[PDB]
């Protein structure tokens, strides 16, 4: 039994998902400063 | 073990995919800005040499 | 349709779980368990998947169905892949033909059988009527009455009616079709007449019978006709398909059906994992690897003679742990002398039982259903038949073996090899049996009663071996001490054993030995000590087993002595085709009923086997039972 992998490797996965999100939006709230910035 | 592997190779192309969508939103909220300040600019400053020509034309009829 | 690989399938014991677990594992396999209680809770298959699956059915049970009313059929075989697609696309136009064509078959015929058996009323009615249902001036009631009717169904009539009807038969056999006819107006009163009797309206049910009797009865000469040809033609084009496309069906058939279960096992595993059995999805890469070995405990779907065969058999029942001690095995070489030994017999017994050896290990079609024997044909189950083709040469090498104990028994009689008596007659050898009278048939007697106690020894000695290594304590210390007893039995049976020969080389030994046994029942302490009497019975019993598979043997070959040899009178010469008479009948019964004897072995056997001397068995208890694992 490796019964480790059920319980957290579907973790690890998951969080891996995560982090991309949010650096993501963020390049998009990095765009929104400039894209307010442009037409002031 | 393999099994969770398979767990593996799916999210890992998912990452990518949260970062191509993404990418394209903010370049995206960049090019929205990129025209419309472009194009308001050009408006007032079309918009301030006639509102003084017309003026100094009114004052030439004085 | 799932992920790429071939999804493969096995369940077995705990130990195969491990051998099993790990074969698959190393090789870049996928989605395994037993190795982790539910990661396959995040392997659950899309709802989608049990569609496909879903689908996969329908073709299946599709092509089994179609094969059916076509009249044909298909058998499972090892996987193979089609796509789902060319499969459904395959089963659907001759699913289509053979279904339309059944059913035209079956109208056919029930047109051909309504119409012949109409055909004949409709005409007496019709000659009879000279058209009347033409008109409405006069209406006309047919009816069949039989002249068991006639003089009631006359009166009921003729109460109502009159003579302002007309009552007129003509024969159709064994009664007449008969008219009432009545005037327009007079209907109502006519029905109800015939139906106060029991007769009524008679014509054929539903719309031919509207039609005029005259008008029915041509066309019942036409339908009756035309259906057998027509018959023909739809049949003609069925047996056709069936014939043709057999092939094609079962391979449809039985790739769809490989999918069915695959997709299924996919499914459970998917779920919730099972346990000692083992799953997973193996690569087209992986695939050959692990399933070639197998180490003998699973069950799988994928995507000299006489000593081996059945004892090749015994040897998958060895291979599976669940328990601490050796696994029950040693019965096929247990089996065999005495299987071949119960044959024993003389002239007509085991000499005689040749005829069936060649016959059944060939084939024979003398058999009114067998025709060749590998083809299992039979008017009991025909399955049932196919695996035992095996057994047909175990069974033939049986039969040549049963021939031998004839002479080595026969030494006792005539023969030499222990005894000089004549090494073989002039006449009828075995006339009469040196083993009828008491000297020769008295060691005969001894020789079984030895034979049931043999097995029971074998019994304890595994007995002791269960409680120790299985650590069942309470039946480990039964089967030391139960042994403590036998000492004194020894005694005590000499002076009858041998009466002179012995009975004094021990004697009041019984009382200290009878101290011996029960030492160790008591210390477990065992609130229900006497009921060791019981394990004492099952001795008498296998002695008794032994001793009427002897002397119901012996009796067999003494058939074939009062059969065509001597017995008549006091026993006289011209007996023997007095007894021809007789002679051909008794050998035939005597075949028959020798298979009783053979059931003794295993009767004997029984007795072993579910006491507990290396056995899981116990009335049940998880592990399947005994009776199917012995048979071939």
């Amino acid at each position: 039994g490796l019964i480790k992998s059920l319980a957290e490797k579907e973790k690890q996965l998951l969080e891996r998902l995560e982090a991309a999100k949010k650096e993501a939006e963020e390049r998009v709230k990095r765009a929104e400063a400039e894209a307010k910035a442009l037409l002031e | 073990s393999k099994l969770e592997a398979i767990l593996s190779q799916e999210v890992e192309a998912e990452i990518q995919a949260l970062l191509q969508e993404a990418e394209a939103k903010a370049e995206a909220v960049k090019r929205e800005a990129e025209e419309k300040a472009k194009a308001l600019l050009q408006a007032r400053e079309r918009a301030l040499e006639a509102q003084y020509r017309a003026a100094l034309r009114r004052a030439e009829s004085a | 349709m799932i992920a790429p690989m071939e999804k493969l399938v096995l369940a077995g014991p705990k130990g195969r779980a491990k051998e099993l677990l790990q074969s698959l594992q190393q090789a870049g396999v996928v989605h395994l368990e037993t190795l982790r209680p539910e990661a396959l809770s995040a392997y659950q298959l899309s709802p989608e998947e049990r569609a496909e699956l879903r689908r996969w059915e329908a073709v299946s049970a599709g092509a089994e169905h179609t094969l059916s009313l076509l009249g044909l059929e298909a058998e499972p075989a090892r996987p193979f892949p089609e796509g789902l697609e060319a499969a459904e696309k395959a089963l659907s136009p001759i699913q289509a033909h053979a279904e339309g064509l059944t059913r035209q078959k079956q109208e056919l015929e029930e047109e051909l059988a309504l119409a012949q058996a109409y055909l004949e009323p409709l005409e007496r009615l019709a000659a009879l009527a000279h058209g009347l249902d033409k008109s409405p001036f006069l209406r006309v009631i047919p009816f069949l009455l039989t002249e068991k009717e006639l003089p009631l169904v006359e009166e009921a009539l003729r109460k109502a009616l009159e003579d302002r009807y007309l009552l007129a038969h003509e024969a159709y056999a064994g009664g007449v079709a008969a008219l009432v006819v009545v005037h327009r107006k007079e209907v109502d009163q006519a029905k109800a007449a015939l139906s106060r009797a029991g007769v009524a309206e008679l014509r054929l049910p539903g719309a031919l019978g509207e039609l005029p009797l005259s008008e029915a009865a041509r066309r019942l000469k036409e339908r009756a006709e035309a259906a057998p040809r027509e018959l023909s033609e739809v049949r003609q084009h069925l047996a056709k398909l069936a014939r043709e496309s057999a092939s094609t069906l079962q391979s449809l058939w039985t790739r769809a059906q490989d999918e069915v279960a695959r997709l299924k096992a996919l499914e459970e595993l998917a779920s919730g994992r099972f346990g000692f059995a083992l799953l997973g999805y193996v690569p087209v890469k992986a695939k050959p690897k692990v399933e070639e070995a197998l180490a003998r405990h699973k069950e799988s779907v994928v995507y000299n003679p006489p000593w081996a065969k059945p004892f090749e058999l015994l040897v998958s029942f060895l291979n599976t742990p669940k328990y601490g001690t050796f696994d029950p095995t040693p019965v096929v070489p247990v089996f065999f002398p005495f299987w071949f030994g119960m044959i024993v017999g003389d002239i007509g017994y085991a000499l005689l039982f040749y005829l069936v050896g060649r016959w059944l290990s060939g084939y024979v079609k003398r058999n009114e259903p067998l025709v060749i024997d590998l083809f299992a044909l039979k008017l009991k189950p025909q399955v049932i038949g196919k695996l035992v083709h095996i057994l047909n040469w175990m069974v033939f090498w049986t039969v040549v073996w049963g021939v031998i104990y004839g002479e080595f028994f026969g030494t006792f009689l005539e023969h030499l090899g222990v005894f000089g008596t004549p090494e073989h007659p002039g006449l009828i050898p075995i006339l009469i049996h040196r083993i009828d009278t008491a000297k020769t048939a008295n060691l005969l007697i001894l020789l079984s009663v030895a034979f049931g106690v043999v097995l029971v020894f074998f019994g304890l000695a595994l007995r002791a071996y269960l409680g120790l290594k299985h650590r069942h304590m309470a039946h480990f210390w039964e089967g030391v001490g139960y042994l403590g007893g036998l000492v004194g039995v020894l005694a005590l049976a000499a002076s009858y054993l041998g009466n002179l020969q012995a009975g004094w080389l021990q004697g009041l030994m019984y009382l200290g030995f009878g101290v011996f046994l029960l030492a160790v029942l008591m210390s477990r302490i065992w609130l229900m000590i006497p009921e060791i009497f019981t394990q004492a019975g099952h001795i008498l019993s296998h002695i008794r087993i032994y001793a009427v598979g002897a002397a119901g043997g012996i009796l067999a070959g003494l058939l074939t002595d009062v059969g065509f040899a001597l017995a008549e009178r006091l026993g006289l010469l011209g007996v023997l085709l007095g007894l021809l008479v007789a002679g051909v009948l008794h050998l035939l019964i005597l075949l028959l009923t020798t298979l009783g004897h053979m059931l003794q072995p295993i009767r004997l056997l029984w007795v072993e086997f579910f006491t507990k001397f290396g056995f899981y068995e116990e009335n049940g208890r998880p592990y399947r039972p005994f009776k199917s694992v012995r048979e071939a």
